[PDB]
DNA sequence: ATGTACAAAAGCTTGACAAAACCTAT
DNA sequence: ATAGGTTTTGTCAAGCTTTTGTACAT
């Protein structure tokens, strides 16, 4: 019905799958699966979720199977909403490529194209930064990560429309060398019918105003994640980029976007209706 | 109105100058059904990326108009790289030395490996040697392979710096050469065919 | 209808003395107090305590059964009424948004059951009192198709001997085909989809070159059934089901197909074989 | 993904025996391996095997029948033979891979184009010879419609008066609708996409209470747009549009609308004029 | 009739073991 | 394709905690 997470106990498994209740607490020991919810106490609550997956087992392993293969063919079928997050990253780690990709193209269409952004490609990025800074991966191992999310976020990028008229400018500061923001806010644009057009990180501020101009740009985007780039700049410095000028990203603040003169916003979903209307 | 193709060269920048994305990419299609994979990445877009570089450098264009057309040229090549196969079996590393950020010639390395049956695994640019060491370790990777497009990222590493990265070790591009690579502990490579062939030979001959 | 402390306890078989203790530790049940302190339990109570007393025979703990119970609670059902209004203004990135919002909360069975189906079942009654237009249940049709497709693409296809899902021949509701197919491929069940309305040589031609297991089809009006002779579906493939509003066992039973009420029990029917 | 031994060998009908013997003298196939040695058969594999076996029972030797199909490099124009192959046997996973190969390859508008509508032109074409029977078009058309689907989800939908897009009733025939649609909203066109066959009425009542900007009709029938009377088209939206295979020049002027010969050119269209 | 206490029933974790299936090799 | 060594898997046991049915005292 509505709730497929809920609660059960294991003597209800037992009288519903067949599999005995010690059974259920050694599959949950060897191989993590089921992984239901905890008491406060410390006993176990199986969602409904998870009855009818344990039913579906039951049939492969009487059809010749083994309970090892049996559940590993599933967890990569019906996953789990949040297991993927820890799974591509894991499959990252071990240079599967392959079944990266395969991961991701799940989320994709579970989520869909904004959603799997927000909910599989955002959050791994984050992890890898903080796995790094606590020393469990190396920065070879962030590198081939890196290099593969950003690889599918211009998949999509390319997916979208790319409408004609004025372009938009989207780039990062100069000194910022993260671009996987910009392509974010760049990529939200294509979503709602702007032309944006992503130059790359790093682009120096004469040149950008210099193309804004002879393109006739109705708009620059900055992504800035760092803040010491933000704070190498004068007093509006991005004041003149083009007739309108917007600033956001993790090293960026409203305080700080006041004094080099551009619009700061906070999220990327507000970023293309504030085009449409004036300062 | 089907362009001549020497002219696509010609075409395919203008069109990344003036901002038009959707005329750059049907222009890149039409390369790459013409003359195949290899083929335009040869004659299209290697050409197209030197004639930026110089077409700055004398001050024809700005740093803003280069970034628009490395960056598509970049995400076409990733488009074919992933078209590739990516078989099973012990990667091979492939990325750029510290100092370096010019990652399309490691990718065109790292393309040529796939096309070939070798899993390369790109890494991106600008690894520091000892993760990459650490990584090959790990991984039980065959070989690492390094893109130097500058000179000078090159001369700052001290004497053996790659020897010991990995079981074989390869060193190429413009910023690389056969004496720079020997003071390196590597193996230099002329040519990106080769390279591929290269690994199934073994040391000298 | 109300009951004293006593009443319940014949009504249900549970003691008095353990009625008061599952009021003073779970909350369940809360009954009426005279001015002297007296328990009126109410009808929705009684009936209540008679499904935990078969829960709980069946092998059920009182802190999860009743727990259980407390499922009571609808979803979110303004959902339903928004997605709604979002299609009919032609709102295609809010109503694809209003969907992945019941899609993460009540998963993918579950979205399917309370907002997928109950959305096109009233577009259809609002066409039929002429609230909306043709043109208008296109538009919501089209694209409630289209994400229950992602969700198709998204289950795994297992290799093996497909089962085949379409509809009869004169049938052109799709939808109930699809979710049949969904409900296949998320127990393992290879279900190949072929879509609406295929003639019934061509099928069992299909069938027995792919070596089919199973055919599966589903049947939203009943003109298009009545309109086979008896026998029609008996040597599609090794087993044949027929489902949907259009369907039924009597005429299941003339045509020499397995009638099917629910979805769920589908695919756990494949399995094993079903008697006569 | 991860199998046993076991499952191979009921799946393929190969033995157990072969499948060690194989991976031993010529390294494929060469599953995940358990951390005991334990074999791990992924399902790409599983549909590799039963091809194999295909060959070995039409004639071939195992020897070449692997090395066929380890450096099958698929040519371009084979994709489209490829597809239709691996549809006709009911590989939907092979099937989905194959279509993926060529995305990345011509492009969205270029797949379609090279990919897409050949192999539906050829299905159409090899059930009227009598190649194929209807219910082996059906799975086909469903599975093509479902990537064209995928594509017009991925495209951008901007803001402002939306676009109608659907067919002429009595055409049932909608993928020819989906692929205008497609080519608008890659313009930043808010292509609305109903279906197929739509009430002329109908559609004029839902133009007008959503202020659309214009309506595109897909014919790939010449019939349906025959039993229409002259100037139906006319008052739908303040710009009509017609094309397909089965829409002419002289059919559409008669019928009140503009005549579009190809794709391409139907974005650019709803501007300049 | 409100409320606390007590004993039984059921769970949970660490640990181990015998059989079934499997891998490698001549 | 016969044979031996090895990994995986279903089952159970001891020690002990959480939970629930009954009751004990006011
Ligand atoms: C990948 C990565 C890199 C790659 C960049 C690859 C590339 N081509 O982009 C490389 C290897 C180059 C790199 C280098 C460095 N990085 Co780094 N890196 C990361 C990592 C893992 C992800 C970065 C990313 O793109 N994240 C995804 C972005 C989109 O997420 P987000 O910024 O939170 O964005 C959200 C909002 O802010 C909003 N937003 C973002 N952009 C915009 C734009 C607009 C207009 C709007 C409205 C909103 C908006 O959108 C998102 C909504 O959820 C982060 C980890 C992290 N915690 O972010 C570290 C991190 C950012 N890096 C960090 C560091 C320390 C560095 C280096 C200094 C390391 C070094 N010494 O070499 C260098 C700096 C290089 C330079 N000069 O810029 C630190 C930053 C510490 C700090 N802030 O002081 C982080 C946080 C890692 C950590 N320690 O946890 N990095
Ligand atoms: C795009 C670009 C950039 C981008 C890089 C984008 C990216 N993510 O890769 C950015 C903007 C970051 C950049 C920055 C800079 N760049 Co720059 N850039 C270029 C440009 C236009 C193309 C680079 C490229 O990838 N070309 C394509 C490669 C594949 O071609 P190729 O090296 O000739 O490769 C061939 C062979 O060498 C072989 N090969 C290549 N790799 C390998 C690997 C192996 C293993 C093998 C066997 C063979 C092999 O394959 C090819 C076969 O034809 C070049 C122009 C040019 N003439 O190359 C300038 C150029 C390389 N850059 C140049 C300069 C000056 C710089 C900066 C110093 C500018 C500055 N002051 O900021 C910085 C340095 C940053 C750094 N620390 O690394 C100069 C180099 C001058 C010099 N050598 O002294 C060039 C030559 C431009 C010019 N003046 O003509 N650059
Ligand atoms: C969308 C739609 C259409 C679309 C179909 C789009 C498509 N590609 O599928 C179009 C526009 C083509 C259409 C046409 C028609 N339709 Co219509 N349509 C609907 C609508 C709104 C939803 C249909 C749907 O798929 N619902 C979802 C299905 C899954 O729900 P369900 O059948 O109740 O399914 C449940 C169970 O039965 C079970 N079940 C279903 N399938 C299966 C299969 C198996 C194996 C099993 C075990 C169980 C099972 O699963 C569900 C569990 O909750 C319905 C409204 C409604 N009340 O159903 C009308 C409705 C079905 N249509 C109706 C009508 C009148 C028609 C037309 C005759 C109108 C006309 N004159 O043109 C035509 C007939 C065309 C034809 N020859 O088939 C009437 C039916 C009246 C009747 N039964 O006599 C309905 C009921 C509308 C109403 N008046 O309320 N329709
Ligand atoms: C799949 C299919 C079906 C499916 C439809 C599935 C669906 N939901 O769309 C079903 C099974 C329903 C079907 C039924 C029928 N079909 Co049929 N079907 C086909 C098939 C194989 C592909 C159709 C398709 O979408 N092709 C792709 C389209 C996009 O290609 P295209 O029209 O050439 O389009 C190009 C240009 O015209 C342009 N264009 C298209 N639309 C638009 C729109 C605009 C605005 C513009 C500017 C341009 C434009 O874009 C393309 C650029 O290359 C074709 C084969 C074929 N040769 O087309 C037969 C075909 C169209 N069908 C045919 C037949 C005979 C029928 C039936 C009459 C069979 C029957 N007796 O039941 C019925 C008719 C049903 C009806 N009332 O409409 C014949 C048509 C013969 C004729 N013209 O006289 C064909 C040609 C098969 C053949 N014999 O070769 N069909
Ligand atoms: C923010 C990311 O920067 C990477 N990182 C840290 N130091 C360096 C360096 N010297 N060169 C390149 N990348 C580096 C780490 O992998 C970290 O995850
Ligand atoms: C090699 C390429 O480096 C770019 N380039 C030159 N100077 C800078 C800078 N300060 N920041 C970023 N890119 C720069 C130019 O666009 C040139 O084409
Ligand atoms: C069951 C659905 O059928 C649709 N419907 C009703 N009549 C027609 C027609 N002539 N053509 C197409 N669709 C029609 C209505 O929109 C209704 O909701
Ligand atoms: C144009 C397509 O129409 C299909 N086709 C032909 N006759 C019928 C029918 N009676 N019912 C459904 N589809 C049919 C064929 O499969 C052909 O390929």
């Amino acid at each position: 019905h509505m709730t497929s997470s809920g609660v059960y106990t294991i003597a209800e498994v037992e009288a519903m799958t067949g599999l005995s209740a010690e059974v259920l607490r050694q599959w949950e020991r060897r191989y993590g699966f089921p992984k239901p919810r905890r008491t406060p106490g410390g006993h176990r609550l199986y969602s409904a979720e998870d009855v009818e997956a344990l039913k579906t087992i039951k049939r492969w392993l009487e059809e010749g199977a083994t309970p090892k293969a049996a559940i590993r063919r599933y967890l990569a079928q019906e996953v789990r909403p949040e297991d993927l997050g820890t799974g591509l990253l894991e499959a990252l780690l071990r240079g599967d490529l392959a079944g990266a990709e395969a991961l991701f193209r799940r989320g994709l269409r579970f989520w869909g194209p904004e959603g799997v952004l927000e909910h599989l490609l955002l959050p791994v990025l984050r992890e890898v930064g903080e796995a790094w800074h606590r020393g469990e991966i190396g920065v070879a191992e962030e590198h081939l990560a890196s290099t593969f999310l950003r690889a599918r976020l211009q998949e999509l990028l390319d997916l979208a429309g790319f409408p004609p008229g004025p372009p938009v400018l989207v780039t990062t500061p100069p000194g910022e060398r993260h671009e996987i923001g910009a392509m974010l806010a760049a990529y939200h644009l294509r979503r709602k019918g702007v032309p944006a057009l992503y130059l790359g990180p790093d682009t120096p501020l004469p040149d950008l105003r210099a193309l804004a101009r002879r393109l006739g740009a109705g708009a620059v985007v900055l992504s800035a994640v760092l803040s010491e780039p933000l704070r190498a700049l004068p007093d509006g410095a991005l004041k003149d980029l083009a007739p309108r000028v917007f600033l956001g990203g993790q090293g960026a603040g409203p305080e700080e976007a006041r004094r080099l003169g551009a619009e700061y916003m906070e999220d990327l979903k507000g970023l293309a209706e504030a085009l449409w209307l004036p300062r | 109105q089907e362009v001549r193709p020497e002219d696509l060269g010609t075409g395919l920048l203008e069109a990344l100058l003036r901002g038009d994305l959707a005329g750059a990419e049907a222009l890149f299609r039409r390369g790459l059904r013409f003359w195949g994979p290899e083929g335009v990445l040869e004659h299209l877009l290697l050409p197209v990326l030197r004639e930026v570089g110089e077409a700055w450098h004398r001050g024809e264009i700005g740093v803003a108009e280069e970034h628009l057309a490395s960056t598509f040229l970049r995400a076409r090549l990733q488009e074919l790289l992933d078209l590739a196969g990516f078989p099973p079996g012990p990667p091979v590393l492939v990325t750029t030395p510290p100092g370096e950020r010019h990652e399309i010639g490691a990718m065109l390395a790292a393309y040529h490996l796939r096309r070939k049956g070798v899993p390369a695994l790109y890494l991106g640019p600008d690894t520091p040697l000892p993760d990459l060491r650490a990584l090959a370790r790990r991984l039980g990777a065959g070989a690492v392979v390094l893109s130097a497009v500058l000179s000078e990222p090159l001369r700052a590493l001290p004497d053996g710096a790659l020897k010991d990265l990995a079981p074989r070790v390869f060193l190429g591009g413009q910023g690389a050469g056969p004496e720079e690579a020997r003071r390196l502990g590597a193996e230099y490579m002329e040519d990106l065919k080769g390279l591929a062939e290269a690994l199934w030979l073994p040391r000298g001959p």
